[PDB]
Protein backbone atom coordinates (compact mmCIF):
# COMPACT_ATOMS: atom_id res chain seq x y z
CA UNK A 1 0.00 0.00 0.00
CA UNK A 2 1.84 3.06 -1.34
CA UNK A 3 0.15 6.30 -0.25
CA UNK A 4 0.67 8.63 -3.23
CA UNK A 5 0.92 12.00 -1.49
CA UNK A 6 -0.56 14.48 -3.97
CA UNK A 7 0.06 18.18 -3.36
CA UNK A 8 -1.77 20.46 -2.88
CA UNK A 9 -5.02 19.31 -1.28
CA UNK A 10 -7.23 22.22 -2.38
CA UNK A 11 -6.52 25.59 -4.00
CA UNK A 12 -8.84 28.05 -5.72
CA UNK A 13 -7.20 29.41 -8.88
CA UNK A 14 -8.30 32.02 -11.41
CA UNK A 15 -8.22 32.24 -15.19
CA UNK A 16 -4.90 32.73 -16.97
CA UNK A 17 -2.78 31.30 -14.14
CA UNK A 18 -0.57 28.20 -13.88
CA UNK A 19 -1.53 25.48 -11.40
CA UNK A 20 1.01 22.98 -10.07
CA UNK A 21 -0.30 19.47 -9.34
CA UNK A 22 2.50 17.24 -8.01
CA UNK A 23 2.23 13.46 -7.64
CA UNK A 24 4.69 11.64 -5.38
CA UNK A 25 5.40 8.01 -6.29
CA UNK A 26 8.24 5.49 -6.35
CA UNK A 27 6.99 2.53 -8.40
CA UNK A 28 7.44 1.76 -11.13
CA UNK A 29 9.86 2.65 -13.95
CA UNK A 30 10.59 1.44 -17.50
CA UNK A 31 7.34 -0.24 -18.55
CA UNK A 32 8.27 -0.61 -22.22
CA UNK A 33 9.84 2.71 -23.25
CA UNK A 34 8.84 5.21 -20.57
CA UNK A 35 8.23 5.58 -16.83
CA UNK A 36 5.15 7.82 -16.58
CA UNK A 37 1.73 7.27 -15.03
CA UNK A 38 -1.85 8.04 -16.02
CA UNK A 39 -3.67 11.30 -15.31
CA UNK A 40 -7.41 11.72 -14.73
CA UNK A 41 -9.97 14.43 -14.00
CA UNK A 42 -12.79 13.48 -11.62
CA UNK A 43 -15.70 15.91 -11.41
CA UNK A 44 -18.03 15.79 -8.37
CA UNK A 45 -21.14 15.84 -10.58
CA UNK A 46 -19.90 14.14 -13.76
CA UNK A 47 -18.18 10.82 -14.57
CA UNK A 48 -14.43 11.26 -15.07
CA UNK A 49 -12.40 11.09 -18.28
CA UNK A 50 -8.85 10.12 -19.22
CA UNK A 51 -6.69 13.16 -19.93
CA UNK A 52 -3.55 11.47 -21.32
CA UNK A 53 -2.18 7.94 -20.90
CA UNK A 54 1.59 7.47 -20.23
CA UNK A 55 2.23 11.26 -20.75
CA UNK A 56 3.74 10.71 -24.23
CA UNK A 57 0.88 9.67 -26.56
CA UNK A 58 -1.96 11.49 -28.30
CA UNK A 59 -5.59 11.13 -27.24
CA UNK A 60 -8.71 13.08 -28.20
CA UNK A 61 -11.22 14.58 -25.78
CA UNK A 62 -8.68 16.46 -23.64
CA UNK A 63 -8.18 20.25 -23.79
CA UNK A 64 -4.77 21.55 -24.83
CA UNK A 65 -4.11 23.18 -21.43
CA UNK A 66 -3.22 19.83 -19.82
CA UNK A 67 0.50 19.17 -20.29
CA UNK A 68 3.69 18.69 -18.33
CA UNK A 69 6.52 16.30 -17.57
CA UNK A 70 8.18 14.64 -14.60
CA UNK A 71 11.03 12.52 -13.33
CA UNK A 72 11.19 8.73 -12.97
CA UNK A 73 9.57 8.90 -9.51
CA UNK A 74 7.79 12.26 -9.13
CA UNK A 75 5.44 13.84 -11.66
CA UNK A 76 3.89 17.26 -12.20
CA UNK A 77 0.59 18.16 -13.87
CA UNK A 78 0.64 21.71 -15.27
CA UNK A 79 -2.59 23.52 -16.19
CA UNK A 80 -1.67 26.51 -18.36
CA UNK A 81 -3.77 28.47 -19.11
CA UNK A 82 -6.50 27.75 -16.55
CA UNK A 83 -9.93 27.70 -18.21
CA UNK A 84 -13.42 27.46 -16.72
CA UNK A 85 -13.56 23.65 -16.74
CA UNK A 86 -11.17 22.83 -13.87
CA UNK A 87 -13.71 22.47 -11.02
CA UNK A 88 -12.67 18.88 -10.40
CA UNK A 89 -10.27 16.63 -8.51
CA UNK A 90 -7.13 15.25 -10.17
CA UNK A 91 -5.39 11.95 -9.42
CA UNK A 92 -2.45 9.86 -10.62
CA UNK A 93 -2.88 6.14 -11.33
CA UNK A 94 -0.13 3.63 -10.55
CA UNK A 95 -0.24 1.20 -13.48
CA UNK A 96 2.57 -1.27 -12.76
CA UNK A 97 2.58 -2.27 -9.08
CA UNK A 98 -0.16 -4.17 -7.22
CA UNK A 99 -2.10 -2.64 -5.49
CA UNK A 100 -2.87 0.11 -8.02
CA UNK A 101 -3.21 2.95 -5.52
CA UNK A 102 -4.10 6.55 -6.37
CA UNK A 103 -3.21 10.04 -5.22
CA UNK A 104 -4.77 12.09 -2.44
CA UNK A 105 -6.43 14.56 -4.81
CA UNK A 106 -6.18 18.25 -5.69
CA UNK A 107 -9.60 19.92 -5.51
CA UNK A 108 -9.26 23.00 -7.72
CA UNK A 109 -11.83 25.79 -7.83
CA UNK A 110 -12.45 28.32 -10.60
CA UNK A 111 -12.28 32.05 -9.88
CA UNK A 112 -14.13 33.15 -13.00
CA UNK A 113 -15.94 36.43 -13.68
CA UNK A 114 -18.98 37.55 -11.71
CA UNK A 115 -22.41 36.30 -12.75
CA UNK A 116 -25.96 37.15 -11.67
CA UNK A 117 -28.35 34.41 -10.53
CA UNK A 118 -31.44 33.48 -12.50
CA UNK A 119 -34.60 35.32 -11.49
CA UNK B 1 -18.97 8.36 -2.27
CA UNK B 2 -20.16 8.34 -5.88
CA UNK B 3 -18.74 5.08 -7.23
CA UNK B 4 -17.95 4.63 -10.92
CA UNK B 5 -17.02 1.71 -13.16
CA UNK B 6 -14.41 1.60 -15.91
CA UNK B 7 -12.94 -0.92 -18.34
CA UNK B 8 -9.28 -1.66 -19.00
CA UNK B 9 -7.67 0.10 -21.96
CA UNK B 10 -4.73 -0.67 -24.20
CA UNK B 11 -1.98 0.88 -22.07
CA UNK B 12 -3.50 -0.36 -18.75
CA UNK B 13 -5.66 2.73 -18.18
CA UNK B 14 -9.32 3.56 -17.59
CA UNK B 15 -10.40 4.83 -21.00
CA UNK B 16 -14.06 3.76 -21.01
CA UNK B 17 -16.49 5.48 -18.65
CA UNK B 18 -20.25 5.48 -18.18
CA UNK C 1 -1.15 2.43 -45.72
CA UNK C 2 -3.32 4.37 -43.26
CA UNK C 3 -6.50 2.79 -44.66
CA UNK C 4 -4.93 -0.69 -44.78
CA UNK C 5 -2.92 -1.44 -41.62
CA UNK C 6 -3.85 1.23 -39.06
CA UNK C 7 -7.06 1.11 -37.03
CA UNK C 8 -8.97 3.03 -34.37
CA UNK C 9 -6.77 3.55 -31.32
CA UNK C 10 -3.40 3.03 -33.00
CA UNK C 11 -1.53 0.05 -34.44
CA UNK C 12 1.33 -0.94 -32.12
CA UNK C 13 2.15 -4.27 -33.79
CA UNK C 14 5.23 -3.03 -35.69
CA UNK C 15 8.35 -2.64 -33.54
CA UNK C 16 12.11 -2.38 -34.00
CA UNK C 17 15.19 -3.69 -32.20
CA UNK C 18 17.61 -1.33 -30.46
CA UNK C 19 20.63 -3.66 -30.39
CA UNK C 20 21.35 -7.21 -31.52
CA UNK C 21 23.83 -9.61 -29.92
CA UNK C 22 24.61 -11.61 -33.06
CA UNK C 23 25.57 -10.32 -36.50
CA UNK C 24 23.29 -10.33 -39.55
CA UNK C 25 24.07 -12.05 -42.85
CA UNK C 26 22.83 -10.86 -46.26
CA UNK C 27 19.51 -12.46 -47.30
CA UNK C 28 18.76 -13.74 -43.79
CA UNK C 29 15.49 -13.56 -41.86
CA UNK C 30 15.35 -13.28 -38.06
CA UNK C 31 13.95 -16.50 -36.61
CA UNK C 32 12.84 -14.68 -33.43
CA UNK C 33 9.32 -13.85 -34.61
CA UNK C 34 7.36 -14.59 -31.41
CA UNK C 35 6.23 -11.57 -29.38
CA UNK C 36 7.61 -12.09 -25.88
CA UNK C 37 6.23 -10.62 -22.66
CA UNK C 38 7.89 -8.87 -19.74
CA UNK C 39 7.11 -11.70 -17.31
CA UNK C 40 6.16 -15.35 -17.75
CA UNK C 41 2.42 -15.22 -18.55
CA UNK C 42 1.66 -14.27 -22.18
CA UNK C 43 -0.92 -11.59 -22.93
CA UNK C 44 -1.84 -12.66 -26.52
CA UNK C 45 -2.53 -9.25 -28.02
CA UNK C 46 -2.80 -6.01 -26.05
CA UNK C 47 -0.51 -5.18 -23.14
CA UNK C 48 -1.44 -5.17 -19.46
CA UNK C 49 -0.24 -6.33 -16.01
CA UNK C 50 3.49 -6.47 -16.89
CA UNK C 51 3.64 -8.18 -20.29
CA UNK C 52 5.35 -5.38 -22.20
CA UNK C 53 7.67 -5.88 -25.16
CA UNK C 54 11.23 -4.68 -24.39
CA UNK C 55 11.55 -3.65 -28.05
CA UNK C 56 10.49 -0.10 -28.90
CA UNK C 57 7.25 0.39 -30.81
CA UNK C 58 6.33 2.85 -33.55
CA UNK C 59 3.64 5.51 -33.42
CA UNK C 60 1.08 4.49 -36.05
CA UNK C 61 -2.04 6.60 -35.49
CA UNK C 62 -4.82 7.34 -38.01
CA UNK C 63 -4.83 11.03 -36.99
CA UNK C 64 -1.04 11.38 -37.18
CA UNK C 65 1.01 13.53 -39.54
CA UNK C 66 2.11 12.64 -43.05
CA UNK C 67 5.63 11.88 -41.82
CA UNK C 68 4.55 9.47 -39.06
CA UNK C 69 1.79 7.35 -40.65
CA UNK C 70 2.58 3.68 -41.36
CA UNK C 71 4.07 3.32 -44.85
CA UNK C 72 4.41 -0.12 -46.44
CA UNK C 73 7.95 -0.20 -47.86
CA UNK C 74 8.94 -2.93 -50.32
CA UNK C 75 12.62 -2.97 -51.28
CA UNK C 76 13.20 -4.32 -54.80
CA UNK C 77 16.54 -6.09 -54.56
CA UNK C 78 18.46 -7.26 -57.62
CA UNK C 79 21.11 -9.95 -58.01
CA UNK C 80 22.83 -11.90 -60.78
CA UNK C 81 23.92 -15.54 -60.77
CA UNK C 82 25.22 -18.15 -63.22
CA UNK C 83 21.62 -18.80 -64.30
CA UNK C 84 20.23 -16.60 -67.09
CA UNK C 85 17.94 -13.67 -66.40
CA UNK C 86 14.23 -14.36 -65.87
CA UNK C 87 12.59 -11.22 -64.42
CA UNK C 88 12.59 -7.99 -66.42
CA UNK C 89 10.19 -5.13 -67.03
CA UNK C 90 8.59 -3.07 -68.28
CA UNK C 91 8.90 -3.20 -72.08
CA UNK C 92 6.10 -1.45 -73.96
CA UNK C 93 4.54 -2.34 -76.07
CA UNK C 94 4.40 -4.35 -79.30
CA UNK C 95 7.27 -3.49 -81.65
CA UNK C 96 8.95 -5.70 -84.25
CA UNK C 97 11.85 -5.16 -86.65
Amino acid sequence: NIVLTQSPASLAVSLGQRATISCRASESVDSYGNSFLHWYQQKPGQPPKLLIYLASNLESGVPARFSGSGSRTDFTLTIDPVEADDAATYYCQQNNEDPFTFGSGTKLEIKRADAAPTV
Amino acid sequence: AIYYCAKNGGAHAMDFWG
Amino acid sequence: SNNLDSKVGGNYNYLYRLFRKSNLKPFERDISTEIYQAGSTPCNGVEGFNCYFPLQSYGFQPTNGVGYQPYRVVVLSFELLHAPATVCGPKKSTNLV
